[PDB]
């Protein structure tokens, strides 16, 4: 019984770190996108001034 | 390991003898030997007491073999009776991996006659620096008052 | 108890931040201690006859 | 790492299996892999400088 | 069978056929059989 | 005393052959539960080199069902020796039984 | 924040697999399996830092530490989108102005 | 691919060690159990030869 309580709070965080690992992916290539639009917007600044 | 002990008539103290033996087993001939290592202030000879040879432990002619050998067991070779008391660390992992176990170890006694004959130790434990030089350095000016 | 002893060690040997008492724990106390108190009854059956 | 960890082994248990061959051709595989993503960088490089 | 110690069968039967040859010896009434050599003690 | 000196060495094989499989499960364990984002994962220098120790799996085979040939062989011979103790106690008895009865006749 | 809780969450993964591993090996053993040997008094020796209720609230506290930063992760990310296609919008209608 | 099929070869080589280890175990219990058996008809033989 002890060691099947271990081995259900084992893949219990297994799945736990696996959606974490998905979701800073995610979060990291909306923050590069994000850097990409913010040096792109430099250019309408230059042809105004 | 091993030793072996000697009743002494003519002694002046002592009463009986105790002589460290190591002794050898060859093992591509099984052939066994008896030495006798080197105590500095003993008058007897010393080194080897038994050549080389194959030891005989029957009338009938049987000679000695491996796996007769333990510890805490004695051994009779010309009329002298060896008392084995601990065995080497490759022989330890040798007579396992063969099928026996080992017997637990004991000690080995000391000869009454050179544990005599150890200097004393020139040393001497030093005093503590707590005088009436140090109390009266610390603790002037201090009592105690007690109402009775 | 040679087997009861054995176990017992090598899982109080657990890691370092998650040593845990379980309904287990107690029970490998107990039969050790029962074992080690219940030796001396077949001793003294032994002296007796 | 699994090689390294593969490595320290008992003296009996080294056993070349498909599991060993098959890490050291995914090493080549993927170094191939790593030389072929350099050279088209370099090939992006240079047609960069000719948009300029 | 193809999990036979030839050798040490050889030498378990042989030490059976010693031991009723000893025992033979030893219930003999005659005199007529010889004596085993192997079983004697040193 | 004989028979179960060999049973002893067969047993003392066996156990070298389990405590070096428990560290090939370790080892494997180890190996299987990597993954590509855990920590203290790290290149080998001078990696991809086969070592010279290096056995085959015929060979590790072949180690396996010698072991468990020998200890089955010594187990068949120490159950016959068993058998063969057992009518040698039957017949002293049996003899020994006899002669009594001639003597007090 | 998401890296620190990454580093958290793997320590407690590690320690569970090492936990899991002890406890099936000394489960596995039986009367005549190797290893044996005397005793030390390792028997009154007890060095327990830890009992289940407050092991399974440290695995709890964690699983819910994480949920509500990926929740936050979510939103921020939300909010990045939507000033994103705000600032686009504006840009766009300026230079029509202009 | 070429990481999937790396953890199926390993998964087979474990399965392969896990089974020659139950069946040494096994081997194992049998040959410990035939020893005790022998030191008890050892201790008959002994008690026999006091007795006579």
């Amino acid at each position: 019984e002890r060691v099947n309580d271990i081995g259900f709070w084992k893949s219990e965080i297994i799945h736990e770190l696996d959606e974490m690992i998905g979701e800073t992916n995610a979060l990291t290539d909306v923050k590069k996108r994000l850097e990409r639009a913010l040096m792109e917007t430099e250019a309408p600044l230059q042809v105004a001034r | 390991d091993a030793y072996f002990q000697e009743d002494v008539p003519m002694s002046t103290e002592e009463q009986y003898r105790i002589r460290q033996v190591n002794i050898y087993y060859y093992l591509e001939d099984d052939s066994m030997s008896v030495i006798e290592p080197v105590v500095e202030n003993s008058g007897i000879l010393q080194g080897k007491l038994i050549k080389r040879q194959r030891l005989a432990k029957n009338d009938r002619g049987d000679h000695y073999h491996w796996k007769d050998l333990n510890r805490g067991i004695n051994i009779t070779i010309y009329g002298k009776t060896f008392r084995v008391v601990d065995c080497d660390q490759f022989t330890q992992v040798f007579l396992e991996s063969q099928g026996i176990e080992l017997n637990p170890p004991e000690k080995m006694a000391l000869d009454p006659y050179t544990e005599l004959r150890k200097q004393p130790l020139r040393k001497y434990v030093t005093p503590s620096d707590f005088d009436q030089l140090k109390q009266f350095l610390t603790f002037d000016k201090q009592v105690l008052r007690f109402y009775a | 108890l040679k087997v009861a002893q054995t176990r017992l060690d090598e899982r109080t040997r657990r890691p370092n931040i998650e040593l845990c008492r379980d309904m287990a724990q107690l029970r490998l106390v107990n039969e050790v201690h029962e074992v080690d108190d219940t030796i001396q009854t077949l001793q003294q059956r032994l002296r007796d006859a | 790492t699994r090689l390294e960890t593969r490595t320290h082994r008992p003296n009996v248990e080294l056993c070349r299996d498909v599991a060993q061959y098959r890490l050291m051709k995914e090493v080549q595989e993927i170094t191939h892999n790593v030389a072929r993503l350099k050279e088209t960088l370099a090939q992006a490089q240079a047609e960069l400088k000719g948009l300029h | 069978r193809f999990n036979l110690d030839s050798h040490r069968s050889t030498e378990l039967t042989n030490f059976y056929q010693m031991v009723q040859q000893h025992r033979k010896y030893y219930q003999d009434k005659t005199g007529t059989v010889p004596r085993v050599p192997y079983f004697a003690m040193p | 005393s004989e028979q179960i000196r060999m049973n002893r060495s067969a047993k003392y094989n066996l156990e070298k052959d389990l405590k070096d499989k428990f560290v090939a499960l370790t080892i494997d364990d180890i190996c299987f539960s990597l993954n590509n984002n855990s920590p203290n994962i790290r290149y080998s220098e001078n990696a991809v080199r086969i070592e010279p120790n290096s056995v085959s799996l015929e060979d590790w085979l072949d180690f396996s069902s010698t072991n468990v040939e020998k200890a089955d062989k010594q187990r068949n011979n120490s159950l016959m020796l068993k058998a063969l103790v057992d009518r040698i106690l039957s017949q002293t008895a049996n003899d020994l039984r006899k002669q009594c009865d001639v003597v007090d006749t | 924040a998401n890296r620190a809780s990454q580093h958290e969450l793997e320590k407690d993964l590690s320690d569970k697999q090492t936990a899991y591993r002890i406890d099936d090996k000394c489960h596995h053993l039986r009367n005549t399996s190797d290893g044996v040997g005397y005793f030390r008094g390792v028997e009154r020796v007890d060095a327990t830092v830890s009992v289940p209720e407050s092991w399974a609230k440290f695995t709890d506290d964690n699983i819910l530490r994480s949920q509500s930063e990926r929740a936050a992760s979510a939103k921020l990310r939300d909010d990045i989108e939507n000033l994103l296609v705000v600032t686009a919008n504006e840009m766009w209608n300026q230079f029509n102005k202009v | 691919k070429s990481q999937s099929d790396v953890n199926k070869k390993l998964e087979q080589r474990l399965e392969e060690v896990q089974f020659w280890k139950k069946e040494l175990d096994d081997k194992l219990e049998q040959l410990v159990n035939v020893t005790d058996d022998l030191l008890i008809y050892k201790i008959r033989l002994e008690k026999a030869l006091e007795t006579l």
